[PDB]
């Protein structure tokens, strides 16, 4: 390793840093919330009706335990486009409280669905701001809700003053005064009422088709999770180094039991440079402290490889008792354990030495390691 | 009643659900500015034998939400109304608690009645409530029901001189109505003591509705202690409601070893500030 | 009544000569004093890992790092060399004398009190009183929350060696005069040294014989005052706590660097992985990536040129060690204020104290010369 | 000043910059350190002494000409000919752009000060040898001063009273 | 900020923002350098004085 690192094939005497040296991960767990109940999408995909866009409806799920995989047993997607979370990876989060619009509306303009997007559905009947993390999803619509002679249930606000803000409705029903002449009239010209009906007519081709359309608005935010996805919890280890998954909190560390008292609005114990020092469980209201695992530095420290070619390890700032639990078969980044429990393992302030023989003389110093201790190649 | 005051250090809540120890942390979020000035509106209760009209719920434009603060021994107030137009036309809020729940319906109400007062306004023995919760008159299309526990039970008073303070500081915000308590047992002698004390979160509610205005409901059926006093402008009187509003400043909190917020500081008052 | 008031400066109080060209003054009384001056020799030792800093041992991130070169090869080079130049500047300023001489069983210097500065056996470690109150002065949960792959080594001679090499110096100067920086050293009771010294500065040898009981008694008093006069003043060691103050909130610094978004979704790796796909997680790993790397620049380079800083001192405090206490300096206001006789070098964390011994004229008259 | 640079007083700018992180105060922190730093060289070089001596009114030094050094009370500013030459011959709408948030402050000590920091050391020289750095000031007339000069480098005193006038001469020509 | 939306001209301001970050690292630092080389001046000054 040492040659390695020197991009050499040849080292001189003195003490040289390779890498660092990590205890890895021995086992999982997952801890989930305390719910089964399932949510009802099936409310609003399995409808008699959609509202129009004009008054966009809203529905809120929370609460509930909730399975995607069932969505997909309704019907095929026509777009399926998630716009901030992947859509694979839907069944490991878990949210706050999700939100539901859901219309029927002409799936030639389905486009405009977008953050600051154009034409009347993105400017001036709805809108998407640019902080918008959640999906959107649609389908046919023609052949299910037309007409023949002409379904008007379906005016859509086309005239206002200035475009309408994201996530805000108006149902403001008045003739829009589109000219110089005073609008005063219930109608006429110059007065043009900004709704339009259509022509949902069955035998119209693909140029105006109408298809449903939900936009989920996920919501994500630091606060309790109601909604979560279809996983299983297990059991919590203590005082090992395990991946643990508290609600979503992807990590890696120890876990004791903490001694600072939570508040009851209290969630997490974040600290400097965010770091979830202390958090509480889900399934029983007990707090835990979060320790990171053991790491360090390793440094060689040789003779010249003209004279010999013997070795020691210096592991630099950890305790010699916490090495032959990290000595194991591939358990370090330097995944050699050669040395593993060697030659009279001697303990320094400066760390933990393997392979050198402690003597109860004095000479002047050859290689220094530090806190007065230095090294140096002599017989017996 | 109308009379201005100084509110030496109130209004400091927890601006989020973290933990934090022994941690000088800024943060720059909606607060009550520092010795800054709040309006007195007093119940005025004169002559009872006759019918004199009292009119104790003057309009307030709730301009990015309100502190509010009450010294009283019982339930005068019984909760409060919300809403831009408080009518059938808009949508509109009520939150009130009974001795047993709370209720919050934010619901299209056709109109609401006045706050129960009684003719008689016998308060030498009017100590007891009948008949008193036919408000806002029926209801309509609406959701979002929360009969929940009630905010306040009571805070024994013994032997007399411990008024209880009451804080309150709701907010309106990206659709979520957020209101902190925090209930001060000790009165002492000033009526708004210079102390600090945080405001811990008492609830979060999703509604997301328009509000530019709200009422105080009372229950003016028995008041004491509630004279009235022509004085307007910059005078001084007795109120025991105390009203202020909130404003986009920075301020840095101390979090002690036990997570308490001991200590503020705000960051546009002094330059040594 | 207390008030803020602004004002011209007074470039101190004024004063005159009387210049007449048949006239002179001469001094006929003297006094000893003794003082006190601080140099830095050496700061912390730091060092830094590139790929646990930058990535939370992610391997993706891990292979951008990879893929954009060798910088961090190189930011991990400058920061050893920082570390060798340190043990350098410790073992230069002070490992002067290759023996250690020891203080005789029975201490009387002709009337002298060197007490205050000598080793102290009764104490568990061997230390000197102004010794103790330099170390108690200094003030060196939070150490152990650096530990994001910023680590600090340990120094190579321990405080015992250098309380040892202090008392050796300290002991020869004494004992031996000056001889022992030239060659093998040549006992010598003090009193003739110290008029030694006063021939030195052009003084005959005929007033110290006369005044050692007064000069005895000048030079226990300052040296008893010293003691009072460096722990009552507040800010008198604010050139060694300068140091402490500056690594510390470097490190702040850098640390807290890391809660930065830096116009990225989140600042922590792992919400990005599990809420993105790859190929899209890949420009906010790259957005992320970039200001970490900076901010390590910037810390190694301020490292460098503060290094380049103390070195600086360090070769001043070097030469003054040389020249003022293994022997005496003819050069004006090197070693003290006045005429300079002596130094002694106290030891203090992350530096060094040298007590400069002088000699000024005292009582003056002025008669008419030719 | 960061933000004044980055950014015209735009609200979008600043919003952007604040979210980089703690960048220009950092660097705002880095330029402070430099003036105090340039006040304490300036302080550490010319106050080294803590009186202010003054030369007598009649100037005659032995028979040495100090006129080009010592001050002139007649100018305006009271400054050396020596001095006024060097503070001329350094060439110091072109300040006036440099105000898009940049800023040059102001030396700490006048160069009146420095002037009379300057005075006080001339004239303590001249008037008291080299004594008035030690301790407390003795005058000495100027031809002894010399002598004792001479004695230093080796050549002894019968030397400078012998040959006064043509060392005089000497130094007011090399003056000169 | 006049002639464009700000969705789109956030990575314009990103662009420009960067390279003006970049010339102020450089003249602090230039100026750091400079004002460690006057010292050893200033410093070689006062021992001649
Ligand atoms: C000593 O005294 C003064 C200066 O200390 C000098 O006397 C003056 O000398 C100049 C030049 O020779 C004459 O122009 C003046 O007229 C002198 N003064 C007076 C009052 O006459 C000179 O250096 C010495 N003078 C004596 C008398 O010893
Ligand atoms: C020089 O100064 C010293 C200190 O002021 C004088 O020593 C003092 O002498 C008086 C009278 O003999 C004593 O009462 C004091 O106790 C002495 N002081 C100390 C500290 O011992 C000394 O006398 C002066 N020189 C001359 C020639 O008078
Ligand atoms: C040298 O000076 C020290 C410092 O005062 C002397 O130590 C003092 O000795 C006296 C009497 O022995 C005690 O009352 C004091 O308490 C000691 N000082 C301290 C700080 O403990 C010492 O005696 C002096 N030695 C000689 C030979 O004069
Ligand atoms: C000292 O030197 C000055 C500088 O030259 C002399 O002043 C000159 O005096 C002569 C005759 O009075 C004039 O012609 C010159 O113009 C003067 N110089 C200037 C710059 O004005 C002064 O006389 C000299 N004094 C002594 C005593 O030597
Ligand atoms: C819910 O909590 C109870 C105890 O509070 C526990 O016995 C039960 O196992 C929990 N349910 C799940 C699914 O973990
Ligand atoms: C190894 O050492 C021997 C003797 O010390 C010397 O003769 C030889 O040249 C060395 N080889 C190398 C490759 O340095
Ligand atoms: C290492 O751990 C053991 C376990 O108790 C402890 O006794 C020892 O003191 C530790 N090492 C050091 C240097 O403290
Ligand atoms: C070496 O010295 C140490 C000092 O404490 C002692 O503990 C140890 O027993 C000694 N070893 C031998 C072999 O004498
Ligand atoms: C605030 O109230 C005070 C009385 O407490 C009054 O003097 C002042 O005019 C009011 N308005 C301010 C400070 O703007
Ligand atoms: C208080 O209000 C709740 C909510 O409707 C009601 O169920 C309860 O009966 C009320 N209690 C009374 C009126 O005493
Ligand atoms: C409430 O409606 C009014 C009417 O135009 C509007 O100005 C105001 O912005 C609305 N409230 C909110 C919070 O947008
Ligand atoms: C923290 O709370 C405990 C709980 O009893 C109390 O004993 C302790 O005094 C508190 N700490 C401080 C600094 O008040
Ligand atoms: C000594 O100097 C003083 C002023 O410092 C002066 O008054 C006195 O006359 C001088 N001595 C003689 C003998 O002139």
């Amino acid at each position: 390793e040492t040659k390695c690192t020197l991009k050499s094939f040849t080292v001189e005497k003195g003490i040289y840093q390779t890498s660092n040296f990590r205890v890895q991960p021995t086992e999982s767990i997952v801890r989930f919330p305390n719910i089964t109940n399932l949510c009802p999408f099936d409310e609003v995909f399995n409808a008699t009706r959609f509202a129009s866009v004009y008054a966009w409806n809203r529905k809120r799920i929370s609460n509930c335990v909730a399975d995607y995989s069932v969505l997909y047993n309704f019907a095929p997607f026509f777009a399926f486009k998630c716009y901030g979370v992947s859509p694979t990876k839907l069944n490991d989060l878990c949210f706050t409280n999700v939100y539901a619009d859901s219309f029927v509306i002409r799936g030639n303009e389905v486009s405009q669905i977008a953050p600051g997007q154009t034409g009347n559905i993105a400017d001036y009947n709805y809108k998407l701001p640019d902080d918008f993390t959640g999906c959107v999803i649609a389908w046919n619509s023609n052949k299910l809700d037309s007409k023949v002679g002409g379904n008007y249930n379906y005016m859509y606000r086309l005239f206002r003053k200035s475009n309408l803000k994201p996530f805000e409705r108006d149902i403001s029903t008045e003739i829009y005064q589109a000219g110089n002449k005073p609008c005063n009239g219930v109608a006429g010209f110059n007065c043009y009422f900004p709704l339009r009906s259509y022509g949902f007519r069955p035998t119209y081709g693909v140029g105006h088709q109408p298809y449903r359309v939900v936009v989920l608005s996920f919501e994500l935010l630091h606060a309790p999770a109601t909604v979560c996805g279809p996983k299983k919890s297990t059991n919590l280890v203590k005082n090992k180094c395990v991946n643990f998954n508290f609600n979503g909190l992807t990590g890696t560390g120890v876990l004791t039991e903490s001694n600072k008292k939570f508040l009851p609005f209290q969630q997490f114990g974040r600290d400097i440079a965010d770091t979830t020092d202390a958090v509480r469980d889900p399934q029983t209201l007990e707090i835990l402290d979060i320790t990171p695992c053991s790491f360090g530095g390793v440094s060689v420290i040789t003779p010249g490889t003209n004279t010999s070619n013997q070795v020691a390890v210096l592991y630099q700032g950890v305790n010699c008792t916490e090495v032959p639990v990290a000595i194991h078969a591939d358990q370090l980044t330097p995944t050699w354990r050669v040395y593993s429990t060697g030659s009279n393992v001697f303990q320094t302030r400066a760390g933990c030495l393997i392979g050198a023989e402690y003597v109860n003389n004095s000479y002047e110093c050859d290689i220094p390691i530090g806190a007065g201790i230095c090294a140096s190649y002599q017989t017996q | 009643t109308q009379s201005y005051t100084n509110s030496f250090t109130r209004g400091v809540y927890y601006p989020d659900k973290v933990f934090r120890s022994s941690v000088l942390h800024s943060t720059q979020d909606l607060f009550l500015p520092f010795f800054s000035n709040v309006t007195w509106f007093h119940a005025i209760h004169v002559s009872g034998t006759n019918g004199t009209k009292r009119f104790d719920n003057p309009v307030l434009p709730f301009n990015d939400g309100v502190y509010f603060a009450s010294t009283e021994k019982s339930n005068i107030i019984r909760g409060w109304i919300f809403g831009t137009t408080l009518d059938s036309k808009t949508q509109s809020l009520l939150i009130v608690n009974n001795a047993t729940n709370v209720v919050i319906k934010v619901c299209e109400f056709q109109f609401c009645n006045d706050p129960f007062l009684d003719v008689y306004y016998h308060k030498n023995n009017k100590s007891w409530m009948e008949s008193e919760f036919r408000v806002y008159s029926s209801a309509n299309n609406c959701t979002f029901e929360y009969v929940s526990q009630p905010f306040l039970m009571d805070l024994e008073g013994k032997q007399g001189n411990f008024k209880n303070l009451r804080e309150f500081v709701f907010k309106n915000i990206d659709g979520y109505f957020k209101i902190y308590s925090k209930h001060t047992p000790i009165n002492l002698g000033r009526d708004l003591p210079q102390g600090f004390s945080a405001l811990e979160p008492l609830v979060d509610l999703p509604i997301g509705i328009n509000i530019t205005r709200f009422q105080t409901l009372l229950a003016l059926h028995r008041s004491y202690l509630t004279p009235g006093d022509s004085s307007s402008g910059w005078t001084a009187g007795a109120a025991a409601y105390y009203v202020g509003y909130l404003q986009p400043r920075t301020f840095l909190l101390k979090y002690n070893e036990n997570g308490t917020i001991t200590d503020a500081v705000d960051c546009a008052l002094d330059p040594l500030s | 009544s207390q008030s803020i008031i602004a004002y011209t400066m007074s470039l101190g109080a004024e004063n005159s000569v009387a210049y007449s060209n048949n006239s002179i003054a001469i001094p006929t009384n003297f006094t000893i004093s003794v003082t006190t001056e601080i140099l830095p020799v050496s700061m912390t030792k730091t060092s830094v890992d590139c790929t646990m800093y930058i990535c939370g041992d992610s391997t993706e991130c891990s292979n951008l790092l990879l893929q954009y070169g060798s910088f961090c090869t190189q930011l991990k080079r400058a920061l050893t060399g920082i570390a060798v130049e340190q043990d350098k500047n410790t073992q230069e300023v002070f490992a002067q004398v290759k023996q250690i001489y020891k203080t005789p069983p029975i201490k009387y210097f002709g009337g002298f009190n060197f007490s205050q500065i000598l080793p102290d056996p009764s104490k568990p470690s061997k230390r000197s009183p102004i010794e103790d109150l330099l170390f108690n002065k200094v003030t060196l949960l939070i150490c152990a929350q650096k530990f994001n792959g910023l680590t600090v080594l340990p120094p190579l001679l321990t405080d015992e060696m250098i309380a040892q090499y202090t008392s050796a110096l300290l002991a020869g100067t004494i004992t031996s005069g000056w001889t022992f920086g030239a060659g093998p050293a040549l006992q010598i009771p003090f009193p003739m040294q110290m008029a030694y010294r006063f021939n030195g500065i052009g003084v005959t040898q005929n007033v110290l014989y006369e005044n050692q009981k007064l000069i005895a008694n000048q030079f226990n008093s300052a040296i008893g005052k010293i003691q009072d006069s460096l722990s009552s003043t507040p800010s008198a060691l604010g050139k060694l706590q300068d140091v402490v103050n500056h690594n510390a909130q470097a490190l702040n610094t850098l640390v807290k660097q890391l809660s930065s978004k830096f116009g990225a979704i989140s600042s922590v790796l792992n919400d990005i992985l599990s809420r993105l796909d790859p190929p899209e997680a890949e420009v906010q790993i790259d957005r992320l990536i970039t200001g970490r790397l900076q901010s390590l620049q910037t810390y190694v380079t301020q490292q460098l040129i503060r290094a380049a800083e103390i070195r600086a001192s360090a070769n001043l405090a070097a030469t003054k060690m040389s020249e003022c206490v293994l022997g005496q300096s003819k050069r004006v206001d090197f070693c003290g204020k006045g005429y300079h006789l002596m130094s002694f070098p106290q030891s203090a964390p992350h530096g060094v104290v040298f007590l400069h011994v002088t000699y000024v004229p005292a009582q003056e008259k002025n008669f008419t010369t030719a």
